[PDB]
């Protein structure tokens, strides 16, 4: 009577959000890029929250701009507010080379024609700034569907159309192109990491690793995405593009091959160690490199700490896992690997004609010895109304803004994905490869044992395992 | 004079709204601009109205369901980002609602997904019998009449009692516009919809405060003290039904005169019940608050033994953070209130000298308050922006910020500490008690060993790392 | 009144709670950390088996010791003859083994064997059955009844150092750094070859315990074992300088080098925190005359974001006790004043007053605190339980697991540092000094005190727009 079974939620409203809408995961995207300032064209708090919902994730600041829509344009259009914002942008931040170009649910409200603006706008500044290039790229994220893991995608494969229109193709560079999603600064660094050891030259889109910024004795600001024009550019010339996250940047991969004829390759989100095995596997196969030995013992010190975790403080434990997709259908394998059971998995937005189709959902039908609820559309209502009922749950992982579902329901939790507001420096901690995989597992056992002395559940037990 | 920053060179209109105070000159004639449109493109702090609604005043009640009608990242959006406690559990900070607006709801209409959201809230919270409905931008685009829902909803579920807001983001300028209509609407449609039990001769509302880490609960441990029976909060703490009673007050205590300065002036005007303004944030200030209430319900002696016993418990512990940040140049970037509640009392109670201000949303009423109080040298700011921020940091050299977090990530590059000018540090700020927590946050902050680390270049031969030495009241 | 920094020691002649262990657990620590070592441990079978076990409970790994299993025979007459058939049970069914620390106990000790007639025996014996090897045999003296595990540690790093330079002697210069960290995790050892990989400084860190986190491989092989060879012991009498990290855990050995073959020893405060990081930062230049790199203000500068993200919010005016070795009780209460806290309460849980209370960094402490510091020496951990219960108000405890009633009891929330740290996951991997280690421990204490806002419902709802 062995079942995964995905169904939508019963509810038309939501109580307790997932995800943000589309605008925000395209902000997200653009603030990856070197001497780039999103501009947002809508009403002042599709920007300002989002800003503030960076900071809480990264407690860093991040530049976005509105359009300041106000209600003259909301009766007569809004093109003026775009076409204006992107001068003041220009005149005021010289070294400004990229502005993606975000709709809202206010703008594709009304029509305003984001395109016209591009062409007004493209003309306006090849007069004022002859010696400049500005990439002004559209991009149409309505937040009446979809969510910001949609949005994000959208701006990535937009921004990549832009700036390879302009450039096209050029020499072989050798390189690939990695597309990780929307991954923390660790993920980034790790990724260059094992690109490093490999032998692999590789351009990682964003480059979010300067996101942790120092603080300096020269009072710099180095908190910037360190993806460039020049690099976005180069994708036309790529080797190989490396997709890791289905819902989070393949759609680009698929549009270099179908307009570069650079293959793509989307392999599993690298959560756990068979999804990290086989992206390794995979890229050994299109560069004709060898896994290092460096990864075989990197690999080997993860599968050694989760061993001592594996049998004795997790199996048979029942966990719930939220976040964006790629993420959730990778932890729920990584937990399998480790004996837990992921038995409840929430996925935040309409995407579900596409999720049945995800090849992990089959990989789980094929191999979970429990049932398995895949809940789509869902909200955090989702999971306290179930455990509310009765669901007995040992662990949640997922992000800061279920806390409270965790905290009164007195279950021990693990965050992860975005954002993760409620914990210092997880941004800095990988989540995905062996390094990561061992991470998370040890994050789930010390969670695990700080609930078991608070709550004195064979608190004696932590001495000789 | 008005200044013309370098950075505004290209938007030239900014120099309205930017007044450097400089002696002999006859304030009246540089009163900035404010409350006007903002300048696309320019990062310009401000928000959106539907936030003034929803976020700043209504979302604060204890016991009511927040209905975004709209798509769902305005109510991501405005949710785990205030802090403004309750004595239930925190009801306000663990629940956001959305109607989950969807396309098929922009061509075909949004009413009948709300008014099945609607039943569902109600139906999943059994315990929850009130509810505010906020429009959001495309909500108010298509011009879905919440008001009408509402109507159905309370007909078909006599049990319930639903408040509708239209708010979308795109009306007024900034988060005021959100203030005004639900100020509004509350007085026309709810005040004097119940009543409650008097238990007290001295009876009061107090109006704008919205209980930030605790402020109500701390100012009301002296209206319990001085035998006065507050009648409704607006809205710290509060509930849906309190404020269906604001009518039965006899005096009207406004600190919050930007947001909530609306409903005391109808009440006022529609009841007879007197407005009251103080300070309930500064030290001696506070005593000045106290002795007012007290004096126009005739508690004089209970005023006077509730500030002597204040006064010996916290002064002394004042006194010693005065002693200490004493010269301190402080620059204050909120919504606008916080500046003319905060420039003198720091000055006065601390020492501390505040150098620049901006404010996000602040009509020129707010202006005319914080320039009266302010000093001269001082610079004086509507809807800044981001860059001009910077400019302003090197033209006053602050010691500390009082700030959003945002922009305290950002200053600290700089290596300019800042104390949360919003949510708080370690709060609650209002009252004795508070201006003492803000005082320390303020030390803290400015005196703190990391700052001095971060300055030294470990690569120069020439330089030491140094120790420093803090102290504690 | 001025705050005033005192010691005093415990007031009980006897312990509850001991907080370090015996010389010889500390001998067989440093012995471990060698490769194709084996300590044998000369007295009863417990010396050795108990302590095997504590590594196991610190590290999650076996590590081979051996006894010379002292039975009664041996007790009343005599124990030679157990050590020297050890020497050689181990040397016939070991053939790569090298290096045999001879620790004594406190059996082995008041019974008067003697060790080093016992070492002539044995190395004639080893000469004529093995002449193609070379065993290594070093003297060990660490009765039980006197100093701590931390005192034993030190004496046998000292006493296999002097052994293996006493036959090798001084030869070709090498142009490299000694370097003795003192007792720290493998974490602290990967940090520490990573500054001196970015700043071009050939190092021997004695001992490299790097390889104790070793790899499940798919050859099965075994890779938990020291990397300090004999031949790297045998370099330090020929290196530039040495840099002692740790005044109790080998700065002696780092005098003796300079005593024995001119290396001159520099002594800096153990690198817990920015300030110490950075002033061994500066002596490393100084000795090498090499630059140190940007890659090392950058790392400081992220340390400095994140740990200015925490002090003032959650960490100032919170009380702090402290225990574990005296370097890391001195060097952990410098940092926790960098970010705002304030350690009132320090606990150090050996007979060493003496030199304790000549430490400079006391004085450091005095000459920066503006509240009263307790330095107990001398103690136990009933010394903070007792001070607890008798109204000690505390906001955070940092120290290894054996106290972990006490916290869990008292409801205070506790990071683990120093060793054992047995009842939490991976903290042998984590560092704790250098500018990394104070980034990840002030994340560890702010993560630890946002999970107990959590279980106990104090401001909860504050965790979001810090
Ligand atoms: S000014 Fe809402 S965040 Fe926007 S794109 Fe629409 S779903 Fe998303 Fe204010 S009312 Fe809200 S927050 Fe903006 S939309 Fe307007
Ligand atoms: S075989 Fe057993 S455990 Fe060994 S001593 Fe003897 S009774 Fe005890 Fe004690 S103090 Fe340390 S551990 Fe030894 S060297 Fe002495
Ligand atoms: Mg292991
Ligand atoms: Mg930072
Ligand atoms: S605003």
């Amino acid at each position: 009577p062995a079942e995964v079974k995905l169904s939508p939620r019963d509810r038309e409203g939501i109580i307790n959000p997932m995800y943000d809408c589309q605008p925000a995961g395209a902000q997200y995207a653009g603030i990856g890029i070197k001497d780039c300032i999103p501009l947002v064209h809508g009403g002042q708090g599709c920007t300002m929250f989002v800003r503030l919902l960076f900071a809480q994730h990264f407690k860093e600041n991040f530049d976005v701009a509105s359009t300041s829509l106000h209600e003259e344009s909301a009766v007569f259009g809004g093109a003026k507010r775009v076409e204006e914002g992107v001068l003041v942008l220009a005149r005021r931040y010289p070294n400004l080379r990229v502005i993606p170009i975000i709709t809202t649910c206010s703008t594709e409200v009304i029509g305003d024609d984001i395109e016209g603006s591009i062409r007004v706008c493209n003309r306006a500044l090849e007069a004022e700034f002859p010696d400049r290039k500005i990439y002004l790229a559209p991009v149409h994220t309505p937040s009446f569907k979809g969510s910001h893991v949609t949005g994000y995608a959208e701006c990535v494969k937009s921004v990549f159309k832009t700036i390879t229109d302009a450039h096209g193709k050029g020499q072989p560079s050798g390189k690939l192109n990695v597309f990780p999603g929307w991954v923390n600064p660790g993920d980034v660094v790790l990724l260059k990491r094992y690109f490093k050891e490999m032998d692999v030259e590789a351009n990682i889109y964003m480059d979010t690793e300067d996101f942790d910024s120092p603080m300096l004795p020269n009072k710099s600001i180095e908190t910037h995405g360190r993806t460039t024009v020049e690099d976005i550019a180069d994708s036309a010339n790529a080797l190989a593009t490396l997709s890791l996250a289905r819902y989070e940047g393949n759609t680009t991969g698929e549009l270099l091959q179908k307009t570069f004829a650079v293959p793509n390759a989307l392999v599993n989100t690298p959560y756990g160690i068979k999804n990290t095995d086989d992206m390794l596997r995979k890229i050994a196969e299109v560069t004709g490199k060898e896994i290092p030995e460096s990864l075989v013992r990197e690999r080997g010190i993860a599968l050694d700490a989760l061993a001592d975790l594996a049998h004795m403080f997790f199996a048979n434990k029942k966990v719930a896992i939220f976040g964006h997709p790629d993420l959730v259908l990778g932890l729920a394998q990584f937990c399998m690997e480790v004996e837990l059971e992921p038995v409840l998995l929430l996925i935040g937005d309409d995407q579900g004609n596409k999720y049945k189709k995800d090849p992990r959902i089959e990989e789980l039908k094929n191999t979970a010895h429990f049932d398995i609820e895949i809940v789509h559309n869902a909200d955090l209502w989702e999971l306290e109304k179930r455990i509310n009922a009765g669901l007995q749950l040992d662990l949640i992982m997922g992000h800061s803004k279920g806390r409270y579902v965790a905290i009164e329901a007195n279950i021990p939790m693990v965050r992860v994905g975005f954002p993760t507001f409620d914990r210092a420096g997880l941004y800095r901690k990988p989540s995905i490869g062996y390094q990561g995989a061992m991470e998370l597992g040890e994050m789930i056992a010390n969670a695990m044992f700080a609930h078991m002395e608070y709550t004195r559940n064979k608190e004696w037990i932590l001495n000789t395992w | 004079p008005m200044v013309l920053l370098e950075c505004d060179k290209d938007i030239p209109e900014r120099q309205k709204h930017i007044y450097l105070k400089a002696p002999n000159e006859d304030t009246r004639e540089f009163l900035p601009i404010a409350n006007a449109a903002t300048i696309p493109g320019t990062l310009s702090e401000r928000g959106c109205a539907f936030c003034g609604a929803k976020l700043v005043i209504g979302g604060v009640l204890k016991d009511t369901i927040q209905m975004i009608h709209g798509p769902l990242g305005c109510a991501y959006d405005t949710w785990h980002t205030k802090r403004y406690p309750t004595d239930n559990g925190h009801f306000n900070m663990k629940y956001v609602w959305s109607t989950d607006m969807k396309e098929s709801h922009v061509v075909f209409g949004g009413e009948k997904r709300l008014e099945k959201s609607m039943h569902e809230a109600f139906d999943e919270m059994p315990d929850i019998k009130r509810m505010i409905v906020y429009t959001t931008c495309p909500t108010a685009l298509i011009g879905d009449d919440i008001k009408a829902v509402a109507k159905k909803v309370m007909k078909d579920r006599p049990d319930v009692d639903v408040f509708t807001v239209e708010c979308p983001g795109f009306s007024g300028v900034s988060q005021s516009k959100g203030h005004h209509v639900l100020n509004i609407g509350w007085i026309n449609e709810k005040v004097e919809t119940m009543e409650k039990e008097i238990t007290s001769e001295y009876t009061m509302n107090f109006i704008g405060d919205f209980n930030i880490q605790g402020d109500t609960q701390l100012l009301q441990t002296y209206w319990d003290r001085l035998g006065i029976q507050v009648v409704a909060h607006f809205t710290g703490n509060g509930t849906y039904d309190d404020l269906r009673c604001m009518h039965q007050a006899q005096l009207n205590v406004v600190n919050c005169a930007r947001s909530s300065g609306y409903i005391a002036n109808e009440l006022k005007k529609r009841y007879g019940i007197p407005r009251l303004d103080i300070d309930s944030w500064g030290f001696n200030y506070m005593a000045e608050g106290i002795r007012k209430i007290c004096a126009f319900f005739g508690i004089e002696e209970k005023g006077e033994e509730l500030i002597a016993e204040e006064y010996a418990k916290w002064k002394p512990k004042l006194d010693w953070y005065k002693e200490r940040l004493q010269g301190k140049k402080m620059a204050i970037w909120t919504g606008g209130p916080r500046l003319w509640h905060w420039t003198k009392s720091v000055e006065d109670d601390l020492g501390v000298q505040v150098v620049a201000m901006s404010s996000k949303f602040g009509h020129e009423e707010d202006f005319e308050k914080v320039i009266a109080r302010g000093k001269e040298g001082t610079y004086y700011i509507d809807d800044g922006n981001e860059l001009e921020f910077f400019e302003i940091i090197d033209l006053v050299k602050p010691d500390v910020i009082f700030t959003g977090p945002r922009v305290g990530e950002l200053v600290k590059k700089l290596h300019i500490p800042y104390v949360n000018g919003h949510g708080y540090h370690n709060g609650p700020y209002m009252g004795f008690e508070g201006f003492v927590n803000l005082a320390r946050d303020m030390y803290n902050a400015v005196h703190n060993p990391l700052r001095h680390l971060a300055a030294v270049d470990i690569r120069d031969k020439s330089q030491t790392t140094p120790v420093i030495v803090r102290g504690a009241a």
